[PDB]
């Protein structure tokens, strides 16, 4: 064809049952991580002369849910420069026009592994603290956007040996907020939940609350931390109200019974008393209520958190974010299609 | 009471 000349900028591999076909300053591509929504590779570029992570998404405008999070994903990855954000190295399609178009790559900076091995670990809270910090500093950074999250989890939160940290993608069951999981309102403070539910992960070792299902969410997590208020049944719609209403009235745990020292360090006084402040933040981040549970500012003046406490890395300012592009506007699936694919050509560098 | 730089997470 006229453009079938393109082609030839690049090469195809195979990675298990799926062929990735990529730029061919990208070489010896070898899986690192899958998710949902793409499988990841390793990759040596040539030009960069580094290492790097390669996503490949395939069909990211399958329909208009999906459209809208892909392309705020590109767009955001794009203006946000921040240390505890996953950096955008690049981004392409091999396909060489709007019909053909599917798959979408995106290049970052190569982190080591993502958060699930190191909650297995035996942490100290020099450690814990400090990821805990990284975290909520990323956090705050993409609230300052106007960017609220509400899908933290171990999966997408990356590090490398040096204990640095930074988050993957920027959002919309284990990690979810009560108040995501029952379809309630919600603020910049439903990403302290997904914390609290990873530092007490840290701790505990288990999932938190390892729900089957969503009801069994609700119910793992109101056996932990007791039934709440009638002020917060109020919020719900009338017939998730019903439910969470028709079930037992648990009062649950103290936060000393649900994170006991045996979980912590007790050689010394300095450590009995992170023991307790690891306990006090906790128990203002697994909060049902959101009206009642912290925010981000306040865990970082936290005093576990706050001995990492540097205001040009929690108090970064904003990106600029491009007009219209993080719109609310809706669009057809032909549209959203044609808008990714115009955003995906104008970023390749 | 390590430095920033003496935080190691030993991953595989
Ligand atoms: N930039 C990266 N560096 C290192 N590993 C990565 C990187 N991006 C993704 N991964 C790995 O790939 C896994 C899946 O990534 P992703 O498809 O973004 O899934 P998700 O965030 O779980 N949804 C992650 O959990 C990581 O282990």
């Amino acid at each position: 064809g006229s453009r079938s000349k393109r082609d030839n900028n690049f090469y195809s591999v195979e990675i298990g049952d799926s062929t990735f076909t990529v730029l061919k300053r990208y070489q010896n591509l070898k899986p690192i991580g899958s998710g949902a929504q793409g499988i990841v590779c390793a990759a040596y570029d040539a030009i960069l002369e580094r290492n790097v992570a390669i996503k490949k998404l395939s069909r990211p405008f399958q329909n208009q849910t999906h459209a809208k999070r892909a392309y705020r994903e590109l767009v955001l990855m794009k203006c946000v420069n921040h240390k505890n954000i996953i950096g955008l190295l690049n981004v392409f399609t091999p396909q060489k026009s709007l019909e053909e178009f599917q798959d979408v790559y995106i290049v970052m900076e190569l982190m080591d592994a993502n958060l699930c091995q190191v909650i297995q670990m035996e942490l100290d809270h020099e450690r814990m603290s400090y990821l805990l910090y990284q975290m909520l500093c990323g956090i705050k950074h993409l609230h300052s956007a106007g960017i609220i999250h509400r899908d933290l989890k171990p999966s997408n939160i990356v590090v490398k040996s040096d204990c640095t940290l930074k988050i993957l993608d920027f959002g919309l069951r284990y990690y979810r907020a009560p108040e995501v999981i029952l379809g309630m309102g919600y603020k910049e403070n439903v990403d302290i939940w997904s914390v609290g539910c990873i530092m007490g992960e840290m701790i505990k070792g288990g999932v938190l609350f390892p729900g089957t299902d969503h009801i069994d969410q609700w119910n793992k997590v109101i056996e932990q931390l007791g039934t709440p208020c009638p002020e917060f049944m109020k919020k719900l719609q009338p017939t998730v109200r019903t439910y969470v209403e028709n079930r037992p009235k648990y009062a649950g745990y103290s936060f000393e019974k649900l994170f006991p020292d045996v979980l912590f360090p007790a050689d010394s006084e300095h450590n009995k008393l992170k023991a307790s402040q690891a306990r006090d933040l906790l128990s203002k981040m697994l909060v049902i209520d959101a009206s009642k549970r912290i925010s981000v500012d306040e865990a970082l003046q936290h005093p576990y958190i706050n001995v990492w406490y540097d205001p040009s890395e929690a108090e970064a300012p904003p990106p600029k974010i491009p007009d219209k592009q993080l719109d609310e506007r809706e669009h057809t699936i032909e549209e959203w299609k044609e808008l990714i694919y115009k955003e995906v050509m104008d970023l390749e560098h | 009471r390590p430095s920033r730089d003496h935080l190691y997470l030993p991953l595989e």
